[PDB]
């Protein structure tokens, strides 16, 4: 229902256990799914490409 | 990105060989690092398709291009070694025998001869065909492994 643009950056910047908790999932994301939740958050761009290149890129595809 | 440089031995080693040394394997090198510098994921490799020769000094007086040449085949071991592997793919053509180009041009007459054993000489739109078959998906795949 609300998810707004940056929501929960000031404690992403603020707290270490927060930014733990982002980096840990931003990531997990990067690795598994091919982009960044942070990036997502922060920008809220309207289209996001995703590529399949490489073994890591493949192993994305494969998810 | 070649410049012609000709009749220079290891004598005549010069500022034109030195300059074509740089454009051909040191900032070739440096354009493929700043691309990965500037790579941002690990994803999406560029493949580096090298013009690599056959002849390293082969034929002599050629300045400093054998050296440029043979110098561009250790990025198939750094691939490996080092940690841009997932951001370029080496695809190293060792391009032959091409036919109107200025590396040949001045034998092209002797090419009709080269032929007659049972070897193919390439004229410019059949090694850009060739080239081109180094980009398809499967070999893409094969330089990402």
């Amino acid at each position: 229902g609300s998810q707004e643009q940056g929501m929960g950056m000031e404690l992403y910047n603020s707290s270490e256990v927060a930014r733990e908790v982002w980096d840990k999932a931003d990531r997990h994301f990067v690795n598994n799914y091919g982009f960044s939740i942070l990036d997502i958050v922060q920008n809220n761009p309207n289209e996001l490409t995703i590529h399949f290149g490489g073994a890591k890129g493949r192993a994305i595809r494969d998810n | 990105a070649a410049i012609p440089e000709n009749g220079n031995g290891l004598d005549n080693i010069d500022s034109k060989s030195e300059f074509a040394h740089r454009i051909m394997l040191t900032n070739l090198l440096r354009l493929l690092g700043a691309v990965k510098s500037k790579k941002p994921t690990d994803t999406r490799p560029a493949q580096c398709i090298l013009p690599l020769s056959p002849n390293h000094g082969t034929f002599g007086f050629d300045g400093l291009y054998s050296e440029s040449k043979i110098s561009l085949e250790t990025l198939f071991n750094r691939w490996y070694s080092e940690d841009w592997g997932s951001k370029l793919t080496v695809c190293g053509a060792v391009i032959g025998w091409t036919r109107g180009t200025g590396l040949m041009s001045a034998n092209n007459i002797i090419a009709e001869g080269i032929e007659k054993l049972g070897v193919r000489t390439f004229s410019q739109k059949e090694m850009a065909f060739n080239i081109l078959g180094l980009l398809t998906p499967e070999i893409v795949q094969l330089c990402q492994e």
